[PDB]
């Protein structure tokens, strides 16, 4: 019995975690390319056109969002600094190693072990609580629309 | 009477050995439905970018070169921050790696430290969700029901 | 300015005035590190930081380029690095891709420094100044912990520096027969500078040479083998008053002033 | 005496076990699932500028009207009982630490 | 009587192998159902898309100029810029969770007195956060309530769309 649960760990953690990260990938692969044919749909539908306020008013917004990403103080920047300090050893700070008492182990563990079952308490309530809000959020939505 | 007590400690966990056979098979049942999802979208672009590259070029404007220009701009966007997602990802798996340097499943300095990060972002992620499910509260308040 | 020192490979003198303004700003903020923080300064520009990527990779890798330098460009760059190699540490980190976070071809980068040592077109006596340099900045990054092994280790298994070290101490021997009177005090400061460094860097490699307590079965291999058992035996079975001529001559003969200047 | 041996090792996997579920929760795609491994002066100041944070998100009534019914409530719900916590806390000082 | 042997070793190296196979168990239906969550969102994360698409292919097959000209440009380019927004501030608040903070307060402490803090700090956040929780929890649970009789009002409707899996 332990064996199995063990073989069946191994699938779980190597075999389909290798699965989910090809899935996961595959998604950013369709969304991507749901923005190529979507723009590819847009352009085609508005051929031959005069502009609008909404389209003039979304263009702008993908040039605002075009500058702040490439402009010299970007987002784009901004990470390669980091990527910079990162490369360097500015953020690998000394690691200072202490003996904790053996007295203080007891009190520690404890301390920190009614942290986990308070924690583990407020994330499972809250995980429902912001999924029955979106329930309650999607009914009332179509509930003003009947 | 240890014995025994041991036996029926083994057939109940056997009795739930039936149950992770379950997990499986639902497990199983995403696996398949999210692979067919990812290859009828990936179909169904296929069938609209077909239709875009088969209309004419003939009588394009000064509207719709601007026009390409700027639709072009948001896929170029969507590359852009996926190339910087990447990056930023590869700094913040170096810096996890760069804490866990020293690992040693007998320190207890490693330990203490990893449980009060665990804990932090966790709480970090707790004050996330009481804003998200709090901005949706407000938004079914002013939902106002007829 | 690193612009100006990659690029132009014509007007020589801009390259050697922007490695002296370079060399006047590190002075500058060297005085103002209570204010300044010098690590940031560096961190922020990629276009400068692949600018010390190329000018690094052109430098570090390429000697066909650098024996078409003229000794006073050469200079004044190991001057740059003899300043920054006292306190700024990270700009030293990246202008010789110390950094770090089976394809062993990155053990050619680190080497370079190394190279300069032993790299026999350049001689140690006929220029002063690039050999103290060179001395004074082997010296600094030897003195600074955060270098320290990773230099330290690739001097040890360098023999060729262990026989720089054997030929420089016949430069001193082979000199000390031939010369007489007029021009020699300014360098015979710079080899008593050199060797004063060497010794300093002699004394600190034979100490490291030993605590490894774990590896007893292998270090009594390594320590007979790849030193062979003649060349250091030889030193010490012919001259078996070596030591006591050590420091009858090469102490107590240099010490001794009133012979040195009346 | 039986010790039940005070293992880091099943804390650490249960302390991982609770983000590994709440990156189930959080979008599996871009920088929506990672976390940040932080050094103990990091986590001191990142619990700090939390702590600064969310006491000016709670409504704390002023503090002669500390609401028994919702004390009685909460520490028993999540089980912060400060009386267990402060006993745990009051013995670890400066002079656990070598 | 003087061939007797103790088993207790061995009925004491079972138990500890039976609650072996009950941690590792416990461990089994976590790690089960993080993977099950991690698919549901990508079964949910497709549906918008797949749907938005499938419509655009369908009204281009049945040749139809909708003389009501669909609005320039469409709602999903809205929200297709909008999800450019949403990465855009992800990248935003993840730089602002990596670059190290300018030096803190915390260099006026040693190591032990700044661990002393954490732990303090940690359990004060966590009885703030156990309150904001507890309070918005109860409120969510007022509202649920007040649609589940508006339905039961005026629809008739005895369904609660707040039954759990």
């Amino acid at each position: 019995a332990l064996k199995r649960m063990r073989d069946l760990e191994n699938h779980l953690n190597f075999h389909i975690h290798t699965q989910l990260e090809m899935m996961r990938k595959k998604q950013i692969e369709l969304i991507q390319r749901y923005i190529e044919v979507w723009s590819n749909l847009e352009i085609y539908q508005s051929k031959g056109k005069t502009f609008t306020t909404s389209e003039e008013r979304i263009m702008k917004k993908i040039y605002e969002l075009f500058e702040e990403i490439n402009q010299p103080n970007s987002i784009k920047s901004k990470v390669e600094e980091i990527s910079n300090q990162l490369k360097l050893g500015s953020m690998e700070k000394e690691k200072i190693k202490y003996e904790i008492s053996p007295e203080a182990v007891e009190p520690l563990y404890n301390l920190l072990k009614n942290m986990t079952i308070s924690i583990e308490r407020i994330t499972n309530e809250l995980e429902i609580a912001v999924k029955d809000a979106q329930i309650l959020k999607n009914e009332l939505y179509q509930l003003k629309k009947c | 009477q240890r014995i025994m007590d041991n036996s029926q400690k083994l057939g109940k966990l056997m009795d739930v050995v039936v149950k992770l056979n379950s997990q499986q098979n639902a497990l199983n049942q995403c696996i398949d439905v999210v692979r067919d999802q990812q290859a009828l979208l990936e179909r169904s672009l296929n069938a609209l970018d077909s239709k875009i590259k088969s209309s004419p070029k003939d009588n394009e404007t000064t509207a719709d070169l601007e026009r390409e220009r700027i639709y072009s701009l948001a896929t170029k966007i969507d590359d852009d921050i996926i190339k910087v997602e990447n990056k930023l990802l590869g700094v913040v798996n170096k810096i996890n790696q760069n804490q866990v340097k020293d690992d040693n499943p007998k320190d207890l300095n490693q330990k203490v430290s990893k449980i009060l990060n665990d804990h932090l972002n966790t709480l970090q992620w707790i004050d996330k969700s009481t804003n998200i499910l709090q901005e949706s509260l407000k938004v079914i308040e002013s939902t106002s029901l007829p | 300015l690193f612009n100006y020192i990659n690029i132009i490979s014509d007007c020589q003198d801009i390259q050697i005035l922007s490695c002296e303004i370079l060399s006047s700003l590190v002075r500058i903020l060297r005085v103002l590190e209570s204010n300044f923080s010098v690590s940031t300064l560096f961190n922020t520009d990629e276009p400068f930081i692949l600018m010390i990527e190329k000018f690094s990779k052109k430098f570090i890798i390429n000697n066909n380029e650098f024996d078409v330098w003229s000794l006073q460009l050469k200079t004044n760059i190991l001057r740059l690095l003899v300043e920054s190699s006292t306190n700024q540490i990270y700009f030293i980190n990246r202008l010789l891709n110390c950094e770090n976070n089976d394809s062993g071809g990155d053990k050619k980068n680190k080497s370079f420094i190394i190279k300069l040592l032993l790299d026999r077109n350049v001689s140690i006596n006929d220029n002063s100044e690039f050999s103290l340099a060179l001395f004074q900045l082997v010296n600094n990054l030897y003195c600074n912990s955060i270098y320290y092994d990773s230099f330290v280790d690739q001097l040890n298994n360098t023999q060729d520096f262990w026989n720089l070290l054997l030929d420089m101490q016949k430069t001193i021997n082979e000199e000390e027969e031939q010369e007489e009177e007029s021009i020699i005090n300014e360098e015979l400061i710079c080899k008593k500078l050199k060797i004063t460094y060497a010794i300093e860097i002699l004394s600190l490699s034979v100490l490291l040479s030993s605590d490894i307590t774990t590896a007893t079965t292998t270090v009594g291999n390594l320590v007979c083998s790849t030193l062979s058992n003649n060349k250091w035996n030889e030193i010490f079975k012919n001259n078996k008053s070596g030591i006591v001529n050590m420091i009858n001559n090469y102490y107590f003969q240099f010490i001794d002033l009133e012979n040195v200047f009346p | 005496m039986n010790v039940k041996e005070m293992d880091f090792n099943d804390l650490s996997n249960k302390s991982n076990q609770i983000i590994n579920r709440i990156s189930s929760f959080s979008s599996p795609i871009g920088l929506s699932s990672f976390n940040i491994e932080r050094n103990l002066q990091e986590i001191g100041d990142t619990s700090k500028q939390l702590n600064d944070l969310t006491s000016s998100k709670t409504p704390f009534s002023n503090p002669l009207e500390p609401n028994v019914f919702q004390d009685s409530k909460i520490n028993r719900k999540y089980g912060l009982d400060p009386k267990v916590l402060a006993k745990n806390l009051s013995n670890i000082n400066t002079s656990s630490f070598t | 009587m003087n061939s007797f042997s103790n088993y207790d070793t061995k009925i004491n190296e079972i138990s500890i192998g039976l609650d072996q196979v009950a941690s590792v168990m416990d461990n089994l239906f976590n790690n089960f159902d993080i993977h099950i969550q991690s698919f549901k969102y990508l079964e949910e994360s497709l549906a918008k898309p797949l749907n938005s698409v499938n419509e655009q292919v369908h009204l281009l097959s049945t040749q139809f100029h909708s003389p009501f000209s669909q609005a320039r440009p469409s709602k999903e380019m809205e929200i297709i810029v909008d999800s450019l927004v949403e990465k855009i501030d992800r990248i935003k608040q993840t730089i602002l969770c990596v670059t190290p903070t300018n030096k803190s307060q915390s260099q006026n402490l040693s190591f032990q007195e700044s661990f002393i803090s954490t732990l303090q700090s940690n359990q004060i956040i966590l009885r703030n956060l156990a309150y904001i929780v507890d309070n918005l929890v109860t409120e969510l649970e007022r509202h649920k309530k007040h649609f589940l009789l508006y339905k039961k009002k005026y629809y008739n409707q005895n369904y609660n769309p707040f039954l759990k899996q």
